[PDB]
């Protein structure tokens, strides 16, 4: 599994539950949800990004 | 002893480095985490932070823009890697920090400061997923003034007939760079969309890491400097070309790959872009 639609409009605490049961030594940062991010790609890392509730608000992914 | 990256040699880097030319007096702004200026196979002309609580340019928390900034501009010597133009005037424009992340304000007020500052080129490895006025603003102000504007593409990969390309990239204005392998190859998480321009290397790159470290890395990141050096190569041979023509020269001369949809135009050659007459190999 590389995406999870499915954590879109979730909390962020489920979100890390969720993609570490699928991805243990995943590196997970959170991250504003409408920021600019570096363009690098990195297949340990998904980045969460969060509404100003801490919902996700963009499909989580690998990279 | 130095070593020339791979990516360096396959956009035709050595053949402007054996004609004499290696940017020298080109001035590039590197937009990003910051640049390590401690590093000795690098050398930083100047720069500011546009990050709050990062003050300082020259300490680059992260490593990402360090990286970015040797594939432009690693020194000439017997060390480390070599950039794609060594002689560069190398500016670090911190408006990320350690986490990787900036504010959209924030890379607006670096890409107000290239401009007052005379930048002849602005490589932005960055991007996200909304563009904003403010943001297409900046950039199209840039590029008026007569700055070469180079983005990474972004590493959102295929979503059937749907442009993934990030923004600023996504913005005509900015010459948005995919990402290929040493085989030509589009790298899986390589963008696309009818707003890639241009491809060049993105696997595997080595490039200058903060204290005093080497690395290889992956991503449009690693691309979009590739073609920001060729840039300043090109200006280098040409300082009167304007933007307008260092940009169609390495349009114009690329090595055509796939369907534009997944290549755009293809892989830089900036041997063929730095002739007077452009076609494409
Ligand atoms: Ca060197
Ligand atoms: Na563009």
């Amino acid at each position: 599994k590389t995406e999870w639609p499915e954590l879109v409009g979730k909390s962020v605490e489920e979100a890390k539950k969720v993609i570490l049961q699928d991805k243990p030594a995943a590196q997970i940062i959170v991250l504003p949800v409408g920021t600019i991010v570096t363009g690098e790609y990195r297949i340990d890392r998904v980045r969460l990004f969060v509404d100003r509730l801490d919902n996700i608000a963009q499909v989580p992914r690998v990279g | 002893a130095q070593s020339v990256p791979y990516g360096v040699s396959q956009i035709k880097a050595p053949a402007l480095h054996s004609q004499g030319y290696t940017g020298s007096n080109v001035k590039v702004a590197v937009i990003d985490s910051g640049i390590d200026s401690s590093h000795p196979d690098l050398k930083v002309a100047g720069g500011a932070s546009m990050v709050p609580s990062e003050t300082n340019p020259f300490q680059d928390n992260n490593s990402h823009g360090t990286h970015v900034a040797g594939t432009v501009a690693a020194l000439n010597n017997s060390i480390g890697v070599l950039g794609v133009a060594p002689s560069a005037s190398l500016y670090a424009v911190k408006v990320l920090g350690a986490d990787g992340s900036g504010q959209y304000s924030w890379i607006i007020n670096g890409i107000e400061w290239a401009i007052a500052n005379n930048m002849d080129v602005i490589n932005m490895s960055l991007g996200g997923p909304s563009g904003s006025a403010a943001l297409k603003a900046a950039v199209d102000k840039a590029v008026a003034s007569g700055v070469v504007v180079v983005a990474a593409a972004g590493n959102e990969g295929t979503s059937g007939s749907s442009s993934t390309v990030g923004y600023p990239g996504k913005y005509p204005s900015v010459i948005a760079v995919g990402a290929v392998d040493s085989s030509n190859q589009r790298a899986s998480f390589s963008s696309v969309g009818p707003e890639l321009d241009v491809m060049a290397p993105g696997v595997s790159i080595q490039s200058t890491l903060p204290g005093n470290k080497y690395g290889a890395y992956n991503g449009t990141s690693m691309a979009s400097p590739h073609v920001a050096g060729a840039a300043a190569l090109i200006l280098s041979k040409h300082p009167n070309w304007t933007n307008t023509q260092v940009r169609s020269s390495l349009e114009n001369t690329t090595t055509k790959l796939g369907d534009s949809f997944y290549y755009g135009k293809g892989l830089i050659n900036v041997q063929a872009a730095a002739q007077h007459h452009h076609h494409h190999h």
